[PDB]
């Protein structure tokens, strides 16, 4: 969920 | 596709890259005198296993993060969907890292910028990893060869990221036609400047899946040693791109 945060 | 279109990609390219190279590479180059003495080297060695494991986990953390930003600013990487653009950061990220990382790989000596100095593979024995950072400095060593400018570091590792290969890839074609423009981009960039001898040189996949490969099973043994540690002490990105 970390690279989920980071895109967005 | 017109020129000044595939022009205009080049330097789109090359500009994302600039504003997400995490140092700048002036800054690498004044540091070069700058190195790790004998009694820190062995201060170094001296450090337990687990807590130079956490450092260098830190440090990938850290140079992944400038990547994932480069990848937002890449054209078409945002374009594509959630699915696919997690599924080429996952398999690519860290790829980009180690191609990155010949910036700050100096050749004369063998050494590595890493804590502000930079020392030789024998600063990371306390890893218990020889292979693996061995295989890190010999690759480094290969791309040191090749004399990368900047821009061409750019293009590169945007082709590194935007592999149409990678399973899991829900949008294939998409990411086909966004690699093409890349690669165009690459090859026009390396006419012009009259620099494609370096094609044949460029080292092959399996080099850098290689490399991504070793880290990942290296981890594993260490993770079975040292399972709290990482659970407890390791970033959060590391393991959900690793682990
Ligand atoms: C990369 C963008 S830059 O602006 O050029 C830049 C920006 C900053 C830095 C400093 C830096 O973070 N160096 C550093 C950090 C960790 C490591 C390293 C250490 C050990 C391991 C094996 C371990 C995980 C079991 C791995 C792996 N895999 C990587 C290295 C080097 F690879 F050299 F050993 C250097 C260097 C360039």
């Amino acid at each position: 969920k970390i690279l989920h945060r980071l895109l967005q | 596709a017109s020129l000044t279109e595939i022009e205009h990609l080049v330097q789109s390219v090359c500009k994302s890259y600039r504003e997400t190279c995490q140092l700048r590479l002036e800054d690498l180059l004044r540091q070069r005198s700058n190195i790790f003495s004998r009694e820190e080297v062995t201060g170094y060695q001296r450090k337990s296993m687990w807590e130079m494991w956490e450092r260098c986990a830190h440090h990938l953390t850290e140079a992944i993060q400038y990547v994932v930003e480069f990848a937002k600013r890449l054209s078409g990487f945002m374009e594509l969907c959630q699915n696919d653009q997690i599924v080429l950061l996952k398999a690519g990220a860290m790829e980009v890292v180690l191609v990155r990382m010949c910036r700050a790989y100096n050749a004369d000596n063998r050494t590595v910028f890493f804590e502000g100095k930079y020392g030789g593979m024998e600063l990371f024995r306390a890893l218990g990893c020889s292979e693996l950072i061995s295989s890190i400095f010999d690759f480094s060593h290969s791309l040191s060869a090749l004399h990368f400018s900047e821009d061409e570091i750019a293009l590169y590792t945007a082709l590194v990221l935007i592999n149409a290969h990678r399973p899991g890839l829900q949008e294939k074609r998409k990411v086909e036609q966004l690699q093409y423009n890349l690669e165009l981009a690459f090859h026009h960039h390396l006419c012009k400047t009259h620099r494609q001898s370096i094609l044949a040189k460029l080292p092959p996949k399996g080099k850098l899946r290689s490399l991504c490969s070793q880290h990942v099973e290296r981890l594993q043994i260490f993770q079975h040693l040292h399972p709290i540690v990482v659970q407890a002490a390791f970033p959060p990105l590391y393991k959900e791109l690793f682990s």
